[PDB]
């Protein structure tokens, strides 16, 4: 089915650069897009980035430039985001999600819409904390 | 840049009651905006697209409506196990931005 | 030693003249010189130090604006006016634009108005100027003859600092032994000062010719300033706008701080942190050498039995530092250096430590030596012949006289006429060039100067076109002096 | 403003590199190059030029680089 | 860099003024001018030349504006 | 006895990962972050869309 | 309305790290890691070496440079489709009506 | 210069101008290689990708 | 005094990258080499590489080839030695020293050479342990 | 590549005694060649440099000897302090590299 | 790429043979007359040419062998 499954909850010293992984299931992996959003406990939603599956384009919200690097395996059908510089704020939980995709790379607009981002299967989320 | 305004910031209310929310647009945003519900410790969920559109498996008491800068989610009958907190989403340009949210509570 | 590596290096050969010789030195070059007799010394050009420096300029990259009323006064009559307009530390300006029943006032017509800002400015430069006084060098000038201790490093102490400055003059010097030295500088004949301005920005600096630093464009304000804030110029900085028909506008310009550094390209730079750092530049030291030992004489010559430690070492054309260490008994006797041909002695090298000498025993001491341009055979074994070793200098004979040629122009170059005096002693023929090169060179100087690289080719090729024309036999001085100066010239300068 | 005026020529040039040393020129030629390439027609209707005034034939090439030279 | 692409002739333009609004010419009138005086020998050179080549009055005269215009 | 070692000569290699990217077919020439380590190697081209 | 951004012109930056090597001999031409990552910037030049710099031969040596590096301030250039892109006119009639 | 054992003494120019990656004595995990673009060439079929 | 003194022990996952650092004093930071050499507890030294603090040239044997980068802070007088790819062999304690030589630039076998390059002045080592 | 080989692996023997070590060079490292002394859970030290040479501040029983591709390390009289394991070290051409080492053993 | 730059003219051979041995110069010459078989044609339109420009008959014969040496 439809499905993501994120690694689990990680915590890191401030500084330091974590990994979450996102493992997706239910469809072509090269044919939806993906995206990663944020939850800060005492905050709402915010989006951090994306990732196209087919070919590696890529793109990021100025908030995290310079912080965030985003790859995938295709072979394994997973997406890796990466961030850096760990800070204490950075502390939250992460999701990432889909898009059902024309074609090459990232990022449309006019071609109709994905119509969510990260709420329909993103996944289960993954909690990290900044912290010594 | 674009920013979405979100009200009310909460709401409580009895069950079987109809509730609303409005979010306002910083720029005209046409027919880009979404309806989250999301339940605590849970994945936000979907609820509208299009602002207009109900999405397949989703009650029929949701509903949304709105066009330009300015826009209204609506629960007919309030139910209890809707108990969530509800946002909207701004797709347009891509600096992908949310609502702030609002939160309910059950009398 | 501490010249070796270097490479763009002066060879000066013979004294003469009672022991007169003229030199002409400047930091990344530095000079080898040798007589009859006399050790063989090394003369290295390192900061020049120019004290009390005094400040004129206040030249500011950068500015804001604030407050900037303006005003108006009406159809025609009278050109408006602003109180803050009497502050000169204010900008203003009279721009037209027009005004009627929309402005609501008077008869309809094109207006008169005006506008001023507070201005008040970001980094500086503080551009200073040094009188040919106040101003000196520092000099290391080196034996060779071993010890160990580099061919090199520039730092420790052998040829102590020699300091010098126009105040005074003569130069002594003292080196342990021999080191009875006399050398006089001729600063006053240097960079020419007072056509010079040190210009300090925010860390680095430039040195440049000073009118050019006048008439430079971009805020004007003068040394005395402190609390003048009183800028004469800012008509090139910030620029006003005037859209369609109303209002009008007040821009700060931008900092030009980059444009600057594309400016001060096509001059030297300098660091300037403590007081002053100042390199290149070049002086011309006259060097009187009579009192010279040759460092050692009535010695015996070693004993045998030398073991060395190193290579080869050919270096830019010649000198061929080697290194040994000898071994035995003798105590500081004479190193039995020679270079020779094929057997059959017709031995031919030249030697430079002049008199190499053992120290103190153990020490690798080393040597340096210019083969000719063939085969040569080097020998410094005695009793048991000791060691031989074969080597092979490649090049050519001719090939040396023109590369030689080459730099004598390239020192026709860069450094003029002073050039000229570079050698030493050659009585009339020598003087008559100085002077001949002074004053005619001097007026191809300047004239048709402030030329770039485009521009110097490219006349050159059409000045010597005309000339190929062929009237009256002229053509020569036209010609070949012509494409001479002009290409060879062109190429060589700009960098 | 000190966009030009690069105290170039001058003079006291030393023997130690300078600044931009082995670049400005061949900046000031790359630079002036692309312009031409970008306008062409001006290039079409200077060399006409050329071939009309003077015209012994150096002399056209002469004015023509002014052409070249014209403005960046 | 910056200092020479100045995006003048192109085209567009508009009916409204644009930036340094009548002084960037009177500016590189003055600058080039003011460069002249400070080296006249070079004018007189370049004049000569004028006198040597063509000469065909008229073309003494391009010529010379040519080297006049030759400054960077 | 002693050499020293000028140069290395590959006569074989292998490619993976290998993202790609377009913008669309005016406006930017597209780019792509991997193109900052010099040990990928790059290409433009131009397609259409 | 909507535009889209070509092209990022920085006026400005700075510098650190900037570590530089040189082989010395003649033979190699030197190299240095952080040459890799193109976010340095990266230089060949030559000088010279020899028992002053201690090592071989006696020659004019290569040398390499590299520097980390990176701009605060910007042009965000951007560039609008011949779309949303609109007038507004006001068209005024005559006839009184004060003011 | 030694291949997989072989190897051949060549004059230096030649062994400078040879084509093929390039990379410097240092190497110290550099993986850093010049050139390439004589090695692995690219497709571009008529129109879509590469 | 000639001193070392090499950050404290620590242990990573396999397929890590670790960071160990060596600080120095009794000297000018940029007149000696600096070379690490490893020792497994059941085997000797073995050498790893070398970096030169003036500059920043570096080197490093075949058997770590692209496993290992080095890095230095002039301003604290330090080296920075890191692993990549960190395997259960990798395993061993990590010592880190200098050398007199002439310099720009690291290499030197015919200027100087030796003189107890880890043998008198050498730091105080530090363990690292690859395991799950 | 420049292989260097140690003998013996290890010795005992009794207070007093004179000791040597061998190690042999694949290639001819002429006088390039050091050797270690390492105390256990110390880092290691110097004893000689050049193959030949005492450091100042070591004790002047030790000794080392050998030139083209073969050398001997000596102690004249073991002392019970001198326990450790010894090493020799080849500097050429610079694929830096090590001997195995010796250990001894009091008796 | 090393498909071409042979290593050949260079210098300091030896006494000893090299390494193709008395072959790639009999490959080289075998393998473009293949390649001359396969392709008449332009064997007759170059000779054609031989014919047309210079000709003098000793010229034509050279640029004919040219002509044979100019396919890759
Ligand atoms: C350049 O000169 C300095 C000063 O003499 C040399 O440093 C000396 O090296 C010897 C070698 O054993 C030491 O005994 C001295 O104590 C050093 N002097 C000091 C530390 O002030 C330096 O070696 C020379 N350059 C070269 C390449 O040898
Ligand atoms: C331009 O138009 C405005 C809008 O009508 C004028 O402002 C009005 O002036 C009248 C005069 O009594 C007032 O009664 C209105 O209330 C004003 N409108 C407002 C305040 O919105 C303005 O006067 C006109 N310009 C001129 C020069 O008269
Ligand atoms: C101008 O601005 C300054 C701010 O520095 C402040 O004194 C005030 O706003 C103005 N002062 C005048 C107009 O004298
Ligand atoms: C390439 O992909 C593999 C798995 O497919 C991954 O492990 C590796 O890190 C990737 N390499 C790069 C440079 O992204
Ligand atoms: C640059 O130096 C700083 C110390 O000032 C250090 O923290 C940083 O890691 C260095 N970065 C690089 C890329 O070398």
């Amino acid at each position: 089915e439809v499905q993501l499954v994120q690694s689990g909850p990680d915590v890191e010293k401030p500084g330091a650069s974590v990994k979450v992984s996102c493992k997706a299931s239910g469809y072509t992996f090269t044919s939806n897009y993906i995206h990663w959003v944020r939850q800060a406990p005492g905050q709402g939603l915010e989006w951090m980035g994306v990732i196209n599956p087919r070919g590696g384009s890529t793109a990021s919200a100025q908030k995290f430039q310079g912080r965030i690097t985003m790859t995938r395996d295709t072979s394994t059908s997973t997406v890796y985001m990466e961030l850096s510089s760990l800070r204490s704020d950075d502390t939250a939980v992460y999701y990432c999600a889909r898009g059902g995709r024309a074609l090459f790379y990232d990022s449309y607009t006019t071609p109709r819409d994905g119509g969510s981002w990260w709420f329909d299967p993103w996944g289960q989320g993954s909690l990290v904390t900044v912290s010594s | 840049d674009i920013q979405l305004t979100q009200s009310p910031s909460s709401l409580s209310a009895s069950v079987g009651d109809r509730v609303t929310f409005t979010c306002q647009a910083s720029q005209d945003i046409r027919k880009y905006l979404n309806w989250y519900q999301q339940k605590p410790g849970k994945a936000p969920k979907l609820l509208i697209y299009d602002a207009s559109n109900l999405k397949t498996g989703v009650p029929s008491r949701f509903s949304g409506s709105g066009s330009g800068t300015d826009f209204t989610f609506t629960i007919s009958s309030l139910q209890p196990e809707d108990v969530a907190t509800y946002y909207c989403q701004q797709f347009d340009d891509l600096p992908i931005t949310f609502g702030q949210g609002t939160r309910l509570q059950i009398k | 030693m501490r010249c070796i590596g270097i490479s763009n290096r002066d060879f000066v050969e013979g004294v003469s003249g009672g022991s007169w010789v003229d030199i002409v030195l400047e930091h990344g070059s530095c000079v080898t010189t040798m007589a009859k007799n006399k050790p063989t010394l090394d003369f290295e050009l390192i900061k020049t130090e120019a004290k009390h420096p005094a400040t004129l300029r206040k030249y500011c990259v950068e500015a804001k604006l604030t407050n900037t009323t303006t005003a108006s006064r009406c159809p025609t009559q009278g050109e408006p006016s602003l109180n803050e307009e009497q502050d000169k530390r204010f900008v203003c300006k009279h721009s037209m634009v027009d005004r009627g029943w929309g402005n609501g006032c008077g008869l309809f017509g094109k207006g008169g108005i005006v506008t001023c800002a507070m201005f008040t400015c970001k980094k500086n430069m503080e551009g200073k100027v040094v009188q040919p006084e106040n101003l000196e060098y520092t000099i290391v000038i080196t034996p060779h003859s071993g010890e160990e201790n580099a061919v090199g490093n520039d730092t420790g102490k052998h040829g102590k600092e020699i300091k010098v400055t126009p105040q005074s003059s003569i130069t002594e010097a003292e080196l342990t032994g021999y080191g009875t030295v006399t050398m006089e500088c001729s600063p006053r004949t240097g960079l020419d000062f007072n056509e010079m301005v040190l210009l300090q920005m925010e860390n680095k600096a430039w040195l440049v010719h000073r009118q050019w630093f006048l008439d430079l464009p971009l805020p004007w304000l003068p040394g005395a300033d402190t609390q003048g804030s009183n800028w004469i110029q800012k008509e090139t900085l910030v620029t006003f706008k005037n859209p369609h028909a109303k209002k009008q506008d007040v821009v700060v310009l931008g900092s030009q701080e980059g444009a600057m550094h594309t400016a001060l390209t096509g001059a030297t730079e300098i660091q300037m942190s403590s007081g002053n750092l100042l390199f290149t530049g070049h002086l011309k030291c006259r060097l009187r050498m009579d009192k010279l030992q040759l460092k050692g004489m009535s010695y015996s010559m070693c004993t045998g039995k030398f073991k060395v430690v190193k290579e080869i070492a050919e270096t830019q054309h010649g000198t061929i530092v080697i290194r040994v260490q000898y071994e035995g008994d003798g105590s500081p006797c004479k190193i039995p250096f020679e270079i020779m041909d094929l057997e059959k002695r017709h031995v031919l090298g030249r030697l430079i430590t002049v008199n190499p000498i053992v120290t103190e025993k153990d020490s690798p001491v080393n040597i340096e030596a210019e083969p000719p341009f063939g085969d040569s055979y080097i020998i410094i074994g005695v009793e048991p012949g000791q060691l031989k070793l074969s080597w092979f200098k490649k090049g050519s004979s001719i090939g040396q006289m023109f590369e030689t040629t080459m730099r004598g122009a390239k020192r026709m170059a860069i450094l003029g006429d002073t050039a000229w005096d570079f050698g030493s002693l050659g009585g009339v023929f020598t003087s008559i060039g100085k002077a001949l090169h002074q004053v005619f060179g001097a007026i191809y100087g300047a004239a048709f100067s402030g030329v770039s690289w485009t521009m110097k080719i490219l006349i050159g090729v059409v000045i010597t076109w005309i000339g190929m024309n062929s009237r009256s036999t002229s053509l020569s001085v036209s010609l070949v002096l012509v494409g001479v100066v002009t290409l060879y010239l062109g190429v060589m300068v700009q960098a | 403003s000190v966009a030009l005026v690069p105290h170039v020529g001058m003079g006291l040039e030393t023997r130690t590199e300078t600044w931009m040393s082995s670049e400005g020129a061949w900046k000031h030629a790359q630079r002036i190059e692309t312009w031409i390439l970008r306008h062409p027609g001006f290039t079409i209707m200077a060399a006409i030029l050329a071939y009309t005034i003077g015209t012994t034939y150096f002399q056209r090439v002469l004015i023509f680089i002014l052409l070249t030279a014209v403005t960046p």
